[PDB]
Parts: structure tokens; C-alpha cells; sequence
């Protein structure tokens, strides 16, 4: 699954940067 | 210099379109098209083979 | 074929040698460190036959050679085998012969000074290469990364030797170099398998292990766990096809093996792990410079490729480090072979340039030079 | 001549026979081989056409 | 198959609820 | 005799050659199968092997 | 085959009589595919069996003696002789070799010499070591009708070779040394 | 006839079976690991004859029996012949029932699972013995020769360990586990006895040559040396007289056999030999622990009875060893049988009652067991 | 000869102890 392996970078890096952004637009205060 | 990244990704998914249907469909014509050729050769091949030992048989008896 | 004097660029481990040229951002070939020799007398006449063969030379007729690796613990002790691997990984493959183009070898910071000066000794003796410079590992990867801080882990098949570095800078104090690598953990592996009934002792059966490892083993997120199911049950095991036609099924060993990293102690190693390693280094650097390298930590050469390191080293820093703190690793696709890119970054630097060690200023002053000139 | 005649006769049997055999292990070794050929390449190649719809999410 | 399928859409979600999560929360802080 | 030889000399040697052939077509045919089988023990394995592992996403 | 000869009422011990036996056995004898199978028919009827002439005009009619003698082969103890046969010979020599080798063993199993010329036995040979052998792995024998005359092929190959001319002991070295000396200058 | 549950302790190897019980300083008997079973059709009617003989049974008749050995190069596999041997051993030789009494087998400490698991699941469903301890052979050796700390050097028939123990402790990742043993010599010497002229091929040759090696073989201290005389003169020959009454005269073959143990590649085999195994283990752990190892360099098992053996490792192992620090071996008269010794000596340590795995924990947990209560 | 196996045994053992302290007890220093 080739396809998937770069989805699923894409995907992950992506979720997780924006919910690292989701934290921290909170977290900041 | 953001138009050269913007470039990259509209060369790369008119791409990613064009292969996803160029990857697969030039096994699917390639591999469809053969295997429907050799399903052919092989059922002729068969035949003929069948038809060879018939022939050997034949050659025997006489 | 090349328009340019490029500079030609390897990564050469105790496991594999990556190759390709400055300026490119993957290499074009790979060899294994091997140089293979005939175990055997020869009965029949004319069918050839070297004195050794080298690369993937030594591995395609290794039924009756035994193969020896000329790098251990990430410096040359073999360097007659070296410059054989040379030619071949520079001028058979890459059709580039040095003698027209500079090279650029790479070393560990703390790697001994012998090592980094017979580097530059044969290059320039041995292959007449116009320029030369021997490169830190991390740094390579840094740059390959797009970092210019972070722990480098550089955990492959001879050291493991974890400097952190910020804002470029290297912060030598902080280093937790570890005699823990890839090499042992195929050691291992091999004294697990014999338990189980499939014992390797020779130098064919040692590929074969290696194979197995690189195909069939993980670390785990969670090793105990996995150890507890995969232990106890079929519905973990997977197998392997042997040379022969034969096969092996492998149970926890699967991930006992890989496992090491973490838990040192299964090959009488001194050591808590490739993770608090990891942790100690960002420990002992400053206060103001452990929030990046908590944020950044880098993951170079091989057993970074095992399923579940990235996601279990970001979570055994979590739990070393402070709470409210991010802990982040840094573990794209491109993971580990960013070395190799450094190097072609680092030798096509402008700002490199001047970094070159020419054949002139290294026959005035012989291969000691390297420690003056390259860092 | 009836000693070789018998010996290639008899050799005549056994290699037009070992030839009938292997026309026959080879057609129903190709015969069996085209349906793994056809069905092997088919099951995986639809495998993998599906697998560009498969990740189309 | 399905771990595919639905774990591309869940993280595809994770991404985009954490993405207007960031903006919103940015927009409150 | 002479002649019943030659012609059981020749269906020796035909069939011979033939099976020579045939011989070949199977070990041709075996080297197929085995690239029939492998790619599809491969591509059925890495699919599952790659679906096993990438299962998040 | 001179003692089932004689269970069959045929009795050869002269020089005579074995040189007889002999050239019945390269005449008259195979392996075949199937033991067994062949020993129920031969051993039931008549039309398994072959004859041969002697030579004084007088013949000998034999049965399952024609495949029971070469069958030694994959059955010693038939002799007298523990073994478990060619067959196990042949795969031990692939089988003791390193694991990288066992794979070009096996795929080169060589027919040289006499008795390779028993009808069956190259295919026999090759089903005898698939047996033995790990599944997956391709079990081949090299059979050219050139059989039993390789050696001496072989020979011409290697006596008449360039790469080769350094090998020969002169009629010098020879006399310094001794006839002791081809242990170490042949091979 | 014994007036106490002491436990009985036997060492099942690929060559001899040594027994006794617990608490003596020598076994009782000992005898061949052999089942024989007729290779020929009996004529005669009234013969009694069994299907199979066992041990000196098996020797006894041999003229007409083929005979096989149970144990592989160290694991149980025909585990049916082996219960006729366990019974012989106990019954018809000890007097002993395992029923009234705990049993100790023994083990190398790389020796495949499937070993020790087979040999509890036999004593405790077919001898219903009430306790059962698999030990390990390297743990015994130590034992009976008096050190903690030390090189096992167990070199007998089956396979060659190889492995450093120090303070009572395993240094396992320095064991060397190596396929050259008393077994390969065996059949080695029929090879190049029959480059003599004397061909020897079957079962009854075998055992013929393995008789001629125990007593006309030795190893020498300088090898070529001992290899140029024995090859000019008959002053080295020694001869031996065989069942049938031919004789066989031997000269260099007396040694070269043996010499297999310092050059492997005699028999096909990648290896260094025997003393370069021992060095490595050693040169493998800490230096605090090397300095202990190689001053106690420990033989057991056969081939340590070679003459110039004790002395030909010695020599080497110090030609390979760092100087200052003093190199030597412990060969005490108590060889080839001092594994059995240990054995006594583990089965009636106070320290070790608490080892057993009693016939309770065994049926509730199956065989297994001894993967987990042994060590 | 067993009664020179054992002596041998033993005036080997008891010389090279004797020897290695021999040589211990100058090498000290």
C-alpha cells in the first residue's frame, strides 16, 4: 500500500501538527 | 518562491491523477489484454497439443 | 559522465556503505561493507576465481566464502579491504573515478582520530583524490532534515553515539556514546533462534539471520505486553524462508531481538537503553537549550527502521521528561538516510567550500591534517 | 539391427512416451501453471487496481 | 479494507477538527 | 530393419529432441510458476503484511 | 543377479557365466519409477518379462529379476550392505554443504559413469531427492546421452587446457620427489 | 537397593551415557547412548532375538544390528530409544526406579528448548518420577572442578560450548557455541584412514575407528612438527588390532584427526578452532572478568584427554592473550566424566531443593514447566 | 604409570603455583 504509506505520513503529520496547533491555540492562553 | 511549492503540487497531483489512472490502467489494458491473448494462446496451444498426441496415436496404429 | 567536479560522497558503516555524489539527495548505490574470501581448494581448473571479492560481490558467491566486515564499531580496521570497496563503490558503479573529483567520508564526533586520518590517507595516497573532508554523522543528518538542532541518534549496526547539537553547535559534554548497535542485536537473534531449535554458526547462517532480522522483527510499543501474547501464542508468530527451502516460525524473538535497544542487559550490556541515553543527553545540556532537543529528537542510520521505534521512542522520552513539556522526534519516511543526504548537502555548500583539504596543503602537512582542517 | 531395432523401438516408445508424458505433465502442468498465470496475476492485479480505490478515501 | 478506510477518515478528521479547533481557539486566545 | 531402425532411431531422436524441449519447456514453465507463485505469495503477503502494519490510515 | 538367476533355475559362478550375467544386466535391467508396482505385475505375468541369449543358442527368461537387481540401488540391504542408498548418498552430499550451496546442489545433480544408464534412473534419481528435500526448491539432474562417457570427455577437456598445462608433473619433479608427489601437484 | 531417596543423575549425551546418584564422586556405569536394531532376516526358529538391544546390548550383538544414537549433537530426538536406554541405565545397571527417587539430566546452556522439554515430559509420564531438574552441562563442569569463575571447555563427543562463567554468573553473549566435536573426529579418521588403504564405512567400522582414536590418538603441542616427523618415519606409527584380527598401522593420522579441534577447516568447517573460541569468549567481557577467565580456562568432557592438549590450547590462548597477565588451564584427571560429577554434586546441594519441579506442577503445567523452573 | 599421573599432576600444579608466585612476588613490586 503505497498509496497508503504516503497518506498516512501526509495524515499523521498533518493531524498531529494540527492538533499541536489545537493545543496550543488553547494552552497559550 | 511559494508559487514554486504551489507549482510542485499542481505538477505532482495532475500527475498523482493522471498516474493513478495511468498506473492502473496501463496494467489493466496491458494485463487484461494479455492475459485475454495468452488465455487464447494457451487454450490454442491445448488444442493443438491435443491434437498432436491424436496425431502421434494415429501415426502409431499405422 | 559527470560535467563537474562534484564531490563523490559515501557513508561507510560496519554494516553497508551508501554512495552516490554531492549534490543529489539519495545515493545511487549501495554496497555492503564485505570483502569475501574462499574458504575452499579448488579442484577444478579454469573457472576463474579472485582472491576476494567485494561488496555485493562477497554476498552473491558467499556459499563457500567466509565474509569479513573491514569497519567495526563505526572505524576502519581493514583499510586494504576499504580501498577495494572504494574503487568498486566509486568507480564500478558510480563510474567516477576520485582522482578527478574530491571526497567526502564520514565519522561519529568522538570517532578516534585514526580512523578520520587513515580516511584521508588513502584518498589521497591510494585513489589521488584533489580534495578531501571527513564529515560528523550528525550533522549530516541534521542537515537532511532540515534541523540545525536535535539529539542524533545514529543507532546503526556499529555505535550508537547520540550528540545533541543547538543552533548548530555541538555540545560535547552532553554526549552519551554507547557501545549498543545493530551488530548485536543480529547476535542475539542468532541465540534466540538457536533455542528454539535453528542454530547459526557459520558465516552463510549469519546473512540468513540478518535477513531475518531485517525482514520479520519490530521493537513494539509496548514490549512486554506484545512479549506476554507473542509468547503465549501462534497468533504472533511469523515466519521466514530459508535458503534452502526450508523455514523458521519466530514467536517474541521477533521483537526480543530489537528489544535490546531498550534493554541492553539480554547481551551483558551495561546500559538502560538507547532512550534514556537519548534522555541524558538532552539532560545535561542547558536549561534554555533542552526545550528544542526535547522537541527534536533525530533518528539517523539503521534500526531506525524497526515498526514501532518512532512512535516508542517519542513515548519513553515522554516519560523520562517533565510534564507540560513536547516531546517530539523527528521520523519522516526519509528517516536515517539522511546521513547519507547530509554529505551531498555538506560537500555542495557554498559555505563549504573553503572546507576542503586540497592536495597540496595535505602533502605538505600529511594525513594528521584532517584533525586541523575538518572540524 | 533387431537388438538395436528393439532397443529403438523400445527407446522410440520411451521417448515419444516420455515426450506424450511430458506433452501431457506440461499441459497439465501449464494448463494447471495458466490458471495460477491467470489467476495469480488477475487475483493480485485487481488486488492492486482495487488498492488505488482501496486508498481513494 | 476497513482500517484503512476508516482510520484515513478518522485521522483525516482528527486533522480537521483539530485544524478549526486551532483557529477557533486562537481566536479566543 | 535397417529402415524400421532409422525410423525408430528418428522417433528416438525426434522424440529425444522433442523431449529435449519439453524438458525445457519445463523448466521454463517451473521458472514461471515459481514467478507465478512468488509474486503472488509476495504481493498477497505484502499486502497483508502492509495492511497489518498500516492500519493507522 | 548370479544368485537370483540362480532362484530362477540359472545358476553362473565361471568366468563365463559372470561375464554372461554382466552383459545380461546391461541388456535386460531398469529401475523405473515405482518398485513396488513393478514387482506386482513382473512378479504376476509374463509380460514383464524379457529374454536373453546365451551364448550357445540356449536362453534365459527373466522376471522381476530385471529391476529387483538395480533397485539395490535404492535398496543395499539386498547385498548385504548398510545403506540407505543412492538416493540418500546423493542428498547427503547436497544436504552436508553450507546453506548458500545446498541450493546450486540441488538444482545440479550430476548422472556420471556406469549404471546411469538403467532405464528410469535419471527421473528415479530425481524423485528419490525431492523426497528428501525441502519443498519449494527445484531438485534437477543432469542426464545428456553423453552419460558414462563424461569422464573421459572430461578428461580430454582438462589435459588439453591452457589454464592447465602448469598442472602436469614433469618427468623431473617426478624422480626429485617420487610417485608420492601427485598427492600434492594434482590437486 | 538404595536405602535413600537420593536423586539420581545422569548425563544422556550423543556419545556415552554416564550414571550414578546423587551425593557419589564417580557414576556407577557407564555406557554408549546406543540402540541396535537386526539388519538381516533370522532363518533359525527358537532364537529368542529382540527387535532392539540396548547399550552394551546393542554392542554385544552388533555383528548383525545397525546402531543408532538418540542424541543429535546434543538434543533428544528419538526420545522412544532413549526411554530403552533410561530404563537399561536405571534398572539393569543402577538398580534404581526414577519412581522412588528426584532425576537430574543435563544440558549445554545453548542447547535447542525442545531438549529439556522432551527429556522432563519422559521421566515424568513414563518413569513417573517424582521430581526432575534439567542442569546445565556447563554449571556441572564448573562445579566439579572447583572454580566459580571460569571457561567451560566441554569439547566431548557432541558439541563444543564454549562459555564464560564468572562469580557464579553467565556471561552469555561471549558464549561461542560451536559445531566441531569428538563425533566429527570419529568419522574424520574413517575418511583418512581409508586414504591409507583401510576403508571403513558401516556401523561396525564406525565403531571400530572411534575405539582406535581413544586409544591411539593424541594432539601434540607443535602440530607441523610432530605432522614432519610423523610423515617421514614409522618411529611415529603406532598399530591396532581390530575385531577380525587385521591390522591397521597408523602414523599421522594419529594426530591429524585430533588436530581438527585447532584446524576445523580439516572437515569443512568456518572456524578458528577450539582455542580462539576460548579466547574470544574471554576477550569479550569486562577486563575485570578477563583477568579471572583466562587464568581458568576449564576442561570437560572427551578429547581433553588428548595428550598435548591442555598444552596446545594453553599456548595458543597465551600467543593470542595480552602479556603480564597469566593464561592457564585447569585439566584435572576427572575428565570426560566430570560433567556426571557435577551433577552429584548440583542434585545434593541443600541450595538446590527448592530447584525441583515436583510431579504436581509438572501435569497442572505440561512439560513446558522446565523452561521456567529450571533456569 | 599412575602413580606419575597423579605426581605429575601434582608437581606440575604445585611448581606452576610455586612459579606463578615466584613471579608475583617480584612482579608486585
Amino acid at each position: 500500500m503505497d498509496a497508503i504509506k504516503k497518506k498516512m505520513q501526509m495524515l499523521k503529520l498533518d493531524k498531529e501538527n494540527a492538533l499541536d496547533r489545537a493545543e496550543q491555540a488553547e494552552a497559550d492562553k | 518562491f511559494d508559487d514554486i511549492h504551489r507549482k510542485r503540487m499542481e505538477k505532482d497531483l495532475n500527475e498523482l491523477q493522471a498516474l493513478i489512472e495511468a498506473h492502473f490502467e496501463n496494467r489493466k489494458k496491458e494485463e487484461e489484454e494479455l492475459v485475454s491473448l495468452k488465455d487464447r494462446i494457451e487454450r490454442r496451444r491445448a488444442e493443438r497439443a491435443e491434437q498432436q498426441r491424436i496425431r502421434n496415436e494415429r501415426e502409431k496404429e499405422r | 559522465d559527470e560535467d563537474e567536479t562534484t564531490a563523490l560522497v559515501c557513508d561507510n558503516g560496519s554494516g553497508l556503505v551508501k554512495a552516490g555524489f554531492a549534490g543529489d539527495d539519495a545515493p545511487r548505490a549501495v554496497f555492503p561493507s564485505i570483502v569475501g574470501r574462499p574458504r575452499h581448494q579448488g579442484v577444478m581448473v579454469g573457472m576463474g576465481q579472485k582472491d576476494s571479492y567485494v561488496g555485493d560481490e562477497a554476498q552473491s558467491k558467499r556459499g563457500i566464502l567466509t565474509l569479513k566486515y573491514p569497519i567495526e564499531h563505526g572505524i576502519i580496521t581493514n583499510w586494504d579491504d576499504m580501498e577495494k570497496i572504494w574503487h568498486h563503490t566509486f568507480y564500478n558503479e558510480l563510474r567516477v573515478a576520485p582522482e578527478e573529483h574530491p571526497t567526502l567520508l564520514t565519522e561519529a564526533p568522538l570517532n578516534p582520530k585514526a580512523n578520520r586520518e587513515k580516511m584521508t590517507q588513502i584518498m589521497f595516497e591510494t585513489f589521488n583524490v584533489p580534495a578531501m573532508y571527513v564529515a560528523i554523522q550528525a550533522v549530516l543528518s541534521l542537515y537532511a532534515s532540515g534541523r540545525t538542532t536535535g539529539i542524533v541518534l545514529d543507532s546503526g549496526d556499529g555505535v550508537t553515539h547520540n550528540v545533541p547539537i543547538y543552533e548548530g553547535y555541538a555540545l560535547p559534554h552532553a554526549i552519551m556514546r554507547l557501545d549498543l548497535a545493530g551488530r548485536d542485536l543480529t547476535d542475539y537473534l542468532m541465540k534466540i533462534l538457536t533455542e528454539r531449535g535453528y542454530s547459526f554458526v557459520t558465516t552463510a547462517e549469519r546473512e540468513i539471520v540478518r535477513d531475518i532480522k531485517e525482514k520479520l522483527c519490530y521493537v513494539a510499543l509496548d514490549f512486554e505486553n506484545e512479549m506476554a501474547t507473542a509468547a503465549s501464542s501462534s497468533s504472533l508468530e511469523k515466519s521466514y524462508e530459508l535458503p534452502d527451502g526450508q523455514v523458521i516460525t519466530i514467536g517474541n524473538e521477533r521483537f526480543r531481538c530489537p528489544e535490546t535497544l531498550f534493554q541492553p542487559s539480554f547481551i551483558g550490556m551495561e546500559s538502560a537503553g538507547i532512550h534514556e541515553t537519548t534522555y541524558n543527553s538532552i539532560m545535561k545540556c542547558d536549561i534554555d537549550i533542552r526545550k528544542d532537543l526535547y522537541a527534536n529528537n533525530v533518528m539517523s542510520g539503521g534500526t531506525t527502521m524497526y515498526p514501532g521505534i518512532a512512535d516508542r521512542m517519542q513515548k519513553e522520552i515522554t516519560a523520562l521528561a517533565p510534564s507540560t513539556m513536547k516531546i517530539k522526534i523527528i521520523a519522516p519516511p526519509e528517516r536515517k538516510y539522511s546521513v547519507w543526504i547530509g554529505g551531498s548537502i555538506l560537500a555542495s555548500l557554498s559555505t563549504f567550500q573553503q572546507m576542503w583539504i586540497t592536495k597540496q596543503e595535505y602533502d605538505e602537512a600529511g594525513p594528521s591534517i584532517v584533525h586541523r582542517k575538518c572540524f | 539391427l533387431s537388438d538395436k531395432l528393439k532397443e529403438a523401438e523400445t527407446r522410440a516408445e520411451f521417448a515419444e512416451r516420455s515426450v506424450t508424458k511430458l506433452e501431457k505433465s506440461i499441459d497439465d502442468l501449464e494448463d494447471e501453471l495458466y490458471a495460477q498465470k491467470l489467476k495469480y496475476k488477475a487475483i493480485s492485479e485487481e488486488l492492486d487496481h482495487a488498492l488505488n480505490d482501496m486508498t481513494s478515501i
